[PDB]
C-alpha cells in the first residue's frame, strides 16, 4: 500500500484483494487485518471505498496522456466495469473538485484538464521561454566548447 | 572671484579606454548576447 503512494499501481483490483485479504490469513500479527478486513459493515465498506481508491486516484495519475480516451477503453484501463465506470465518472464528476469535460455524443472524452481553450498565451510561453533556453545554449556553448578546447 | 580665477579644463583623449567605454557598454547595454528577444506578448496585451 505505500508502494501505491506512486502511479497510483493501477493493480487488477483482485490481485490488491489478495494481498489484503491474506492479512486475515496471517499466522502471525492478524490484529491488523481484523482491524482492517475483519470487518463487515465497515470493512467490507473499506473494500468499497478502497475501490473509491483505486477508481480516483487512477484518474489524478492518468491524467497526462488524456484529450482522447474512450468510456469502454476507459473502464479496460481503469480495472472496473463501464457501468462501473460509469458511476465512477458520476461521482467524481458532479464531485467536480477536477474540471473536465465529457459527453456521449461519442463517448470518447476524458478526464481533462481545461482542455486548452486559450489563446497565444500558449504560444507566448512557448516561444518566448524557449527562444530563451536557447539564448542559454549559446551563452554556455561557448563556455564549454572553450573548457573543452583548454588543452588545445 | 578675487582670489578665484577659474581654468578652462577638459577630458583627456580617452579612446584608449573610450573605446573599452563603449565597445563593452553597446555589447552589454543592448541585450548583451542580443539573441534573447529574438515581451512580445503580454507586453502587447497590455499595450493595446
Amino acid at each position: 500500500l505505500l508502494k501505491l503512494f506512486t502511479t497510483m499501481e493501477l493493480m487488477r483490483w483482485s490481485t490488491l484483494v489478495e494481498d489484503y485479504g491474506m492479512e486475515l490469513r496471517k499466522g502471525s500479527l492478524e490484529s491488523p487485518a481484523t482491524d482492517v478486513f475483519g470487518s463487515t459493515e465497515e470493512g467490507e465498506k473499506r473494500w468499497k471505498d478502497l475501490k473509491n481508491r483505486v477508481v480516483e486516484h487512477n484518474i489524478r495519475i492518468m491524467a497526462k496522456y488524456y484529450t482522447r480516451i474512450t468510456m469502454k477503453r476507459m473502464a479496460q484501463l481503469l480495472d472496473l466495469s463501464v457501468d462501473e465506470s460509469e458511476a465512477f465518472l458520476s461521482n467524481l464528476v458532479v464531485n467536480k473538485t477536477i474540471f473536465a469535460k465529457v459527453d456521449r455524443l461519442a463517448g470518447i472524452i476524458n478526464f481533462q484538464r481545461p482542455k486548452d481553450p486559450n489563446n497565444l498565451l500558449n504560444d507566448w510561453s512557448q516561444k518566448l521561454n524557449s527562444l530563451m533556453s536557447l539564448v542559454n545554449k549559446t551563452t554556455h556553448l561557448i563556455a564549454k566548447e572553450e573548457m573543452i578546447h583548454n588543452l588545445q | 572671484n578675487r582670489h578665484y580665477y577659474s581654468i578652462t579644463i577638459n577630458y583627456r583623449k580617452n579612446e584608449l579606454e573610450q573605446k573599452m567605454l563603449l565597445n563593452l557598454h553597446k555589447k552589454s547595454w543592448m541585450e548583451g548576447l542580443t539573441l534573447q528577444d529574438y515581451v512580445v506578448k503580454e507586453m502587447l496585451e497590455l499595450a493595446k
